[PDB]
């Protein structure tokens, strides 16, 4: 017989209503977010606003899970399109501009991306 | 390697012992007779009055 | 309670019976295939739509399941089973169809073997046609009654088509009612449709009904009046049947007729027995069988053998009888096991047996279903009839 | 204070008892139950004036390789019947109804033994429970769910031995074999929400499990109080009492000698030993102690049958009053003591099965 | 002459420290004690609200026939409930992760150099060296003095 | 070494 | 050897009336 | 020696089978004649052909009076 | 033919052996004829324990051993049965419909059995 | 090496380096995340008049913004004025001028080749490793020791795609025909050597074994050399492996797995379901230590066909004095 | 090796 099944978080048993392709396995584990956040805060030699922007980008990355370079020219646009609301709630525009330059310095994007990003933002 | 867990729960087992003893007292299917008491069939319909469970339903309340 | 404690030790007893059953299965059968359905059926009926691809072991037959369910969408089903022939396999669902209510009964029209019908806990019965429905449901899709019927006031468990005619259809209920419809008449838009004729013979819940297999006008009817009425249509007295008999002591559930005969009529019942009259004298109970332990819900003659018969019910056992073997003066051990007309017992199901069916197009194969979502099909051993 | 060994029972299985607890959910003046746990037995008792301990009930469960090593009491909210939660090595919790005399409800979640249980003092349904699976968990008995798991990446590195709510019940401490000590919360809106959801669930309606609101992060961690393992721990109001295998109970608070408790934050790495109750002759673990409903007295057993009992309302307050109460009859190891709703009665069940009911003058 | 009274300052601050702390700690205890009484009183109210229908003996007015028993009471057994195998707790991932590999305080020591500084300095480092086994090298302690 | 798995 | 399978019939009835030699002097 | 443990072991499987004995003699699971290895039983062979069955040998003239 | 038993518990402990009254099942009181039939009945219908034999010097001997494995489990709804908490729906609860995962178990396919019941007389 | 805000009023103006050092060193191009876990790296980093004037005030650290955008943008005209709030190109130029006038066959782990004044020679770190010069090298762009890519139409699963010979996976900035890059966010794609990266794992299930305790059962069927999941864990040293292996034989249960000559994976404290794969020398799964973007990941592949409900295993390949589990 | 039981 195809036998009794358990969840893997809890070790409670798994009803067949809930074997249900909902897989309790997913790219963004609900803790690694919190670890990386509380790991930023440990950094003494950096700025509040800067830290905030870093956290937001890391969360975005963890959610979507990007691999490639081309993907970054998409991801910046995604990041603004999602978390510009939060950035404006905090008003970290200058920091984000700096961040974009920092990306560009790694040969991941071009001036077009930056302009498009800030234009989408405003 | 692996045993498994017996379903027969050692809380059933007492209620196998007790009625078994009620029986070997009353109708003496072990001592006074053979292990087969009478041939056991000829009665047909009231043979279920010893014990409580020669046959009970799965369910007494039913849809149909 | 006492009851609640007796009926736990019982379940333990059941499992103990089951495992020894399993260990003896090579030695009782030639095949079994237990399938655990995702919801319980209350119904079964094979189809004649056999097929056998080439260079193979097996053929493929079809089922007609239903579904009792707690909350979810009921949807009736048509499986494809897979068994070897001459000198293994698996069964799967292939076409499902949504269903407002649950499925109590479902029997295909034998004229066109795709136009199935169905009861429901609603007063109405339905008709489908699994040609003109998709192979699966989806919410964007939509399931028409694909013909709807009407005439009861309550639900029931009785259907029958009439294999002598086409489209004629019979029903039943606790409504003290036996309704009759024709459908070859209006295949127009005519989604709803009402009685050709009702009947009101009984004065209890009427449990089953079925047409006689050789006359075109002739059907039984079986109720919890203890009774058995036999109606001939084309008489126009819809509370006075042709023949009647107070048959059993207790309620009566099943009614059945023997195909290879013309005047024989089995009949099941809730006095733990089975009776087989003959039309030419309804007063004379030819014989009775006395080896069940609780009420009976289904009796089915087998085709490919005029003379044998099968029965089921609450007591978790499906029995198969035989009439040739009657009166056979037997060794004491035989009586120690069971009477002689009794031929085989199938102790596979660990719950009530809701329905079962023989198939045509194999010799002695039965599908049998339960309320623990189990579906066996099994071919009894060969060294028992030869 | 001064107690007197009025009575001393002994069991009829000759295996050690570990757990003993009163029912602090009695009626007013209606007599004082207490439960004893052993090798596969739960064992209630009734005590009469001038002893006459009453052996009411006694439960056994099938396996011989189980060992129920802890119990605890609660009640039903709607129906007002006591209950009793036991557990141990086989790794399961179950719930006794001494009224219906039946094990109504069990919970098979843990990966190992369950070295403790507790209940949330406000809310009688929120059974904490703590395991040798490196992880606490927090159930809810009346919907049969799992509210949370106070374990994870940072929760523990070695099995766990004890825990304790505080009087408000709005906070909690975990003790462990990893030489460590931690906080958690229940006060967080997150966690309050989780509990609230747990009451508002029904597996029939949904099509989706309850979500076990995990918590991988504590609010404090130290490894500088102790050096060896840790046995129990108690919220003396807003101070922490916590013993070890090093011949003394320690009182302390987290941080420096004046800082509040609610504003301690996880980065805090400062301890404050502001007390120390002393005794002798314990060099083993799982050796609990306990306190009363008023937190006025602290009873600690020992491996040599010796007791110690301390007052707390300004005796020393942390250096005088050691007193050992005795008798040479169970010179065997005492695991767990107790009290009742008053500090009148004391027990110390011991490693040779014996139940040593003391009582005080007056 | 100086070094004598330096060690005497050491031995006196051994009492001064506890004398300062005692007031503070006991104030803490008193505060805590207030809190305890407040809380436990509220819980006691909660206890006195509720009534629970207390326990008494098994009253199987019947069915005390030949079953298992204690010492003497029948041994009301219970269900064997299915176990589950043994897991050690663990946290999920989706990608990989990296991880790398008597009593004394310097407070009383700085308090001591302040007791010296409140009212050549080798006299007050070469004496502390001649009894500490594993501290040693009081020249480093004077380097600490220059810094701290 | 303490027993580790290969591919 | 001696002691017929009534051995089995003292394992179920150890106590409360198991009777006569073989069923009492089994082991 | 310890017989006690030996007995405690063999007692569990016996009690069961005794109980099942006393059922299956009344309410059998399957039959002990419909079976390969118990071919011994079932003095019979699948032979007769019957359908026109009504023999109606039911003289039975017994009635009451009072 | 006589019949004897021998109760093996841990391979060198008490037997308290046996010698039956008849050729019946000492448990179930069935009436087999041969030794073949007996041994099959015995291995199948009572397989909470395990059965060997020389069959005898004088056509009689059996050895018995309490089975280790047996698979003495529950067969039913693997969920809502093995762990529904001990309320009125605990082990059984067939009071209404439930789901199972679609399983499928084919117990025999088509049997290959010789006339002879001896195979077991050889094994 | 810290500074004030640039969002904030407290905005002490600074050099380009002075307003990037944070991002300069807190970021991993290998990972695309600031402060990555398996990317520890903190060393000396390699690379990264005629008209009247505009009497305008350059507020706090708008100096810094213009200053860092300056080297970077090669003197744009209107762009820099779009980005900075509301400034004027005349002000921009005058400000620019104010500033101008103001003057063995083991495997080793990947570590990118970085060359000040040479190609990826025999002296190259990547060349001596016998590993390629992956795209995160600071090798020259024409580095022969790099990787070409693949030239297959739709699939790369066989021995036809060159990525497969020496075990790698289709790095989506060299393999443009296969389908590695495509579906930058979406996943429905025909290349079947891109499975780890997108993490196309199977809907596994946990349930009690029939060999050793817990075990893991696939739900839906598969076919040979199909991807099941990755063997996640904690990548740590070999000596750390030894320390922990001692105390885990003390527990008597092991999840350790070898990665290379230098690194080890432990799924004990954290990892994914597929750590519960029981042991057998009749397995139906197996393990490849696959390079992916310079990172040695582990792939669990069905060694044959499997149907619904089966159990998975694999050849742990050990003395196995302990239990098979 | 801190034992649990006293001898």
């Amino acid at each position: 017989h195809n036998r009794l099944y358990f969840h893997s978080d809890t070790c409670l048993p798994l009803r067949p209503q809930e074997m249900e392709v909902d897989s309790e396995d997913e790219k963004d584990p609900e803790w690694l977010r919190e670890k990386t956040i509380t790991q930023i805060e440990e950094f003494s030699d950096v700025n509040e606003g800067e830290k905030e922007v870093m956290k937001l980008w890391n969360l975005h990355v963890m959610k979507h899970g990007f691999i490639a370079d081309n993907q970054m020219n998409h991801a910046c646009m995604l990041f603004v399109e999602n978390y510009g609301q939060k950035i404006i709630k905090k008003n970290l525009c200058r920091n984000f501009m700096l961040h974009l330059v920092s990306m560009h310095d790694f040969n991941l994007i071009s001036i077009m991306s930056i302009d498009k990003a800030v234009t989408k933002l405003r | 390697e692996d045993s498994g867990k017996i379903k027969l729960l050692l809380h059933w087992m007492p209620e196998d012992i007790l009625p078994d003893v009620w029986v070997n007292e009353s109708e003496r299917h072990q001592l006074k007779t053979k292990v087969v008491h009478l041939s056991k069939l000829p009665k047909d319909t009231a043979l279920l009055l010893d014990p409580n469970i020669y046959r009970t339903m799965p369910q007494k309340r039913l849809k149909r | 309670k006492e009851a609640a404690f007796d009926d736990a030790v019982e379940e333990r007893v059941i499992n103990e019976e089951y495992k020894i059953w399993k260990k003896n299965t090579p030695f009782l059968y030639d095949l079994v295939m237990t399938h655990a359905l995702e919801w319980p059926s209350l119904t079964a009926q094979w189809l004649p739509d056999v097929t056998r691809p080439e260079g193979k072991d097996f053929s493929i037959h079809r089922l007609v399941l239903g579904t009792h369910t707690s909350d979810e969408q009921n949807h009736l089903v048509i499986a494809s089973v897979q068994l070897p022939n001459d000198d293994s396999g698996k069964i799967e669902i292939e076409i499902k169809i949504n269903h407002e209510g649950e499925v109590n009964r479902a029997r295909y029209m034998p004229q066109n073997p795709c136009i199935i019908a169905t009861k429901t806990p609603s007063s109405d019965v339905l008709v489908f046609d699994y040609t003109k429905h998709p192979s699966k449901p989806d919410p964007s899709g939509e399931c028409n009654p694909d013909l709807r019927l009407r005439g009861h006031q309550k639900e029931g468990y009785g259907l029958s088509w009439n294999p002598n005619l086409s489209g004629h259809l019979l029903s039943a209920s606790d409504d003290h009612t036996i309704c009759l419809w024709d459908i070859s008449a209006v295949p127009k838009e005519g989604k709803v449709v009402d009685a050709k004729t009702i009947f009101t013979g009984h004065t209890a819940v009427v449990e089953d009904v079925s047409w006689h297999l050789l006359h075109e006008s002739l059907f039984g009817s079986v109720a919890d009046d203890q009774k058995l009425m036999i109606w001939d249509t084309r008489s126009n007295n819809t509370s006075k049947p042709s023949h009647s008999v107070d048959a059993h002591t207790a309620e009566v559930n099943c009614l059945s007729f023997n195909p290879y005969s013309e005047f024989i009529l089995a009949t099941g019942s809730a006095d733990k027995t089975v009776a087989l009259w003959d039309l030419r004298n309804l007063k004379l109970k030819l014989h009775s069988f006395e080896s069940h332990k609780d009420e009976i819900f289904q009796v089915q003659w087998s085709p490919h053998n005029e003379t044998i018969l099968a029965s089921s019910g609450t007591d978790r056992r499906l029995n198969v009888w035989d009439l040739s073997k009657i009166g056979e003066e037997q060794s004491p051990e035989d009586a120690e096991d069971g009477p002689p007309e009794l031929l085989f017992i199938h102790g596979g199901h660990t719950a009530k047996i809701s329905d079962f069916s023989w198939n045509p197009n194999e010799p002695w194969v039965i599908c049998s279903v339960s309320e623990d979502n189990i579906m066996q099909v099994w071919q009894m051993a060969e060294n028992i009839y030869n | 204070y001064s107690f007197k060994c009025v009575n001393s029972l002994k069991e009829d299985h000759n295996q050690p008892l570990f757990g003993v607890q009163f029912n602090w959910h009695s009626k007013e003046g209606d007599p004082l139950v207490f439960a004893t746990v052993g090798s596969n037995r739960v064992t209630l008792y009734e005590c009469h004036s001038q002893g006459e301990i009453r052996l009411l009930q006694s439960y056994v469960d099938a396996d011989a390789d189980e060992n129920f090593y802890t119990c605890a009491w609660t009640y039903d909210s709607n129906t007002s019947h006591p209950l009793l939660a036991v557990a141990g090595s086989r790794g399961i919790i179950r719930i006794i109804n001494p009224i219906t005399m039946q094990c109504i409800k069990h919970y098979v979640g843990h990966g190992n033994a369950i070295n403790e249980l507790k209940f949330h003092p406000r809310d009688p349904n929120l059974l904490l429970s703590v395991s040798k699976d490196h992880a606490l968990r927090l159930w809810n008995i009346q919907t049969d769910t799992l509210v949370a798991i106070f374990g994870g990446v940072e929760g523990h590195r070695d099995e766990v031995l004890s825990a304790d709510y505080d009087l408000l019940g709005e906070k909690i401490m975990s003790c462990g074999m990893d030489h460590s000590l931690k906080l958690w919360r229940i006060n967080s809106k997150r966690m309050m929400n989780a509990i609230k959801e747990s009451y508002d669930y029904n597996p029939n309606k949904t099509n989706r499990p309850f979500i076990s609101q995990k918590i991988h992060f504590p609010d404090f961690s130290t490894r500088d109080i102790h050096r060896n393992y840790v046995d129990c721990v108690r919220w003396l109001g807003d101070l922490i009492l916590s013993k070890s295998c090093e011949n003394a109970i320690v009182c302390w608070k987290p941080g420096k000698m004046e800082d509040d408790i609610d504003k301690i934050k996880p980065s805090e790495s400062n301890v404050t030993i502001l007390g120390r109750f002393d005794y002798s002759q314990c060099d083993i673990w799982y050796m609990r102690f306990s306190m009363d409903f008023w937190q006025k007295m602290l009873a600690l057993g020992n491996q040599v049958g010796k007791l110690y009992v301390w007052d707390l309302e300004v005796e020393d307050p942390h250096k005088a009053k050691c007193t050992t109460l005795t008798h040479h009859k169970c010179g065997a190891a005492i695991r767990q003591t107790s009290f009742s709703r008053d500090s009148s009665i004391l027990i110390a069940v011991c490693d040779d099965a014996s139940i040593w009911r003391w009582d005080r003058l007056r | 002459c100086w070094r004598k009274r330096v060690k005497s300052e050491y031995m006196r601050l051994r009492q001064l420290k506890r004398f300062r702390r005692a007031d503070e700690v006991k104030s803490m205890f008193s505060s805590n004690r207030q809190k305890i009484l407040e809380r436990t009183e509220i819980l006691n109210q909660e206890w006195k609200q509720r009534r629970i229908q207390p326990v008494h003996i098994l009253t199987s007015v019947s069915s005390l026939r030949g079953t298992r028993e204690c010492s003497v009471i029948p041994l009301k057994t219970l269900n064997a409930v299915a176990s589950v195998p043994i897991m050690y707790s663990w946290s999920p991932l989706q990608q990989n992760f990296m991880v790398e590999d008597g009593f004394i305080n310097d407070e009383i020591f700085v308090e001591l150099v302040n007791a010296l500084g409140q009212y050549p300095s080798d006299k007050i480092f070469e004496a502390i060296s001649s009894m500490f086994p594993d501290k040693g090298t009081a020249e480093e302690l004077k380097e600490k003095y220059k810094e701290l | 070494a303490a027993a580790r798995k290969f591919a | 050897p001696a002691t017929q399978i009534s051995d089995l019939s003292k394992r179920k009835p150890k106590t409360e009336d198991f009777l006569t030699f073989l069923c009492l002097r089994g082991s």
